[PDB]
């Protein structure tokens, strides 16, 4: 591919959890861009998230300019990586932005590849928030942590709602709207979100 | 998906012809149908649903009906498109109850000659679009 030797060494060390090699790579190295991604491969941070490595993921999170954080958060939520989820949520990006609460589809102009998958799409549906995914996987710890940060599953409107937002979504690509409603209800109907959501569940 | 559908047709035909290994060929045809259904299942947008339902006119739906691929046509991802096309140019009637639909049928029956006579101006009229819908054809 278009990859070079140094960045490939970085990627394999991160994927296989070579902590000292990654630490040497990120110290006093002008080259070896942190967010370098193959044409059809995963980011280094995504590789570190896929195979549980808290130290490697946090060392990557040291760097301020680094993308695909949301995709790795979704990947960690899809599994039991509670510590990795906690480390990712500690990034200043989530703290000082509305990324966590709002869905990737309508969070912003989505200029950056925050939730982007390998090349074009997303790991999950564009209307699946991290909290909705956590409810889907019934991860009680992850659901509790996401709720403690202020992220909640917004209740979908009535099926006959005629507001501007609902009409705008229904006018074009109504199947995605129906699938998003079903996903939101599946998140709401999950036992984890039901038990940890509100008083008197 | 088209290759799998034609292969399902071929496997069903060979299951009928052989009659010795009919179970094996039927199992292979079921495998092809399951692959088609699974490919349809992963849709997440209306564009992908349309792309699977017809190539570059529900061509793939018609071709699956011809091959008796029951699960591909009865899948909700295809039913959502078939209902939108079926209730074309009249969307408010979809959510009405069965009694309202029967009332609409009776109203059409009472005034069928009148709307037939007025169909001459229908192409230039607003109501012609309603009368040309795939549902009002069935009601008529
Ligand atoms: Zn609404």
């Amino acid at each position: 591919t278009s990859l070079t030797a140094e960045e490939e060494r970085f990627l394999d060390a991160a994927e296989y959890g070579n902590i000292p090699v990654v630490r040497k790579m990120l110290e006093e190295s002008k080259t070896l861009n942190v967010n370098c991604v193959d044409y059809m491969g995963q980011n280094a941070l995504q590789l570190a998230v896929g195979n549980e490595h808290l130290e490697v993921t946090e060392l990557l999170l040291k760097k301020e300019n680094l993308a695909r954080i949301g995709d790795a958060l979704l990947l960690a939520i899809s599994k039991g990586y509670v510590r990795i989820v906690e480390a990712i949520l500690n990034h200043p990006g989530f703290a000082a932005s509305k990324r966590l609460t709002l869905s990737p589809c309508e969070q912003e102009l989505q200029d950056d590849d925050f939730y982007a998958y390998d090349e074009d799409g997303t790991r999950f549906s564009p209307d699946i928030t991290p909290i909705i995914l956590a409810a889907h996987c019934q991860k009680y710890e992850v659901v509790h942590m996401l709720l403690m940060k202020g992220a909640r599953i917004e209740r979908p409107h009535d099926y006959f709602c005629k507001c501007g937002d609902c009409m705008e979504k229904q006018r074009h690509d109504s199947f995605s709207h129906s699938r998003s409603r079903i996903n939101a209800y599946k998140g709401l109907a999950s036992p984890a979100y039901l038990s940890l959501s509100s008083e008197d569940p | 998906v088209l290759t799998a559908l034609e292969l399902s047709n071929e496997l069903a035909k060979l299951a009928n012809i052989e009659k010795e290994f009919k179970n094996d060929y039927r199992k292979l045809s079921m495998q092809c149908k399951d692959f088609v259904v699974g490919v349809l299942d992963l849709c997440r947008d209306s564009e992908e649903v349309e792309a699977i339902l017809n190539g570059d006119s529900l061509s793939r739906v018609k071709l699956a009906i011809k091959y008796e691929v029951k699960k591909f046509v009865a899948h909700p991802n295809c039913q959502q498109q078939l209902l939108t096309i079926w209730y074309e140019n009249l969307s408010g009637l979809r959510e009405q109850t069965i009694a309202i639909k029967c009332l609409v049928v009776l109203v059409v029956a009472l005034g069928l000659p009148f709307l037939a006579i007025g169909y001459w101006i229908a192409p230039c009229s607003r109501l012609g679009k309603i009368l040309r819908s795939p549902f009002m054809k069935f009601v008529a």
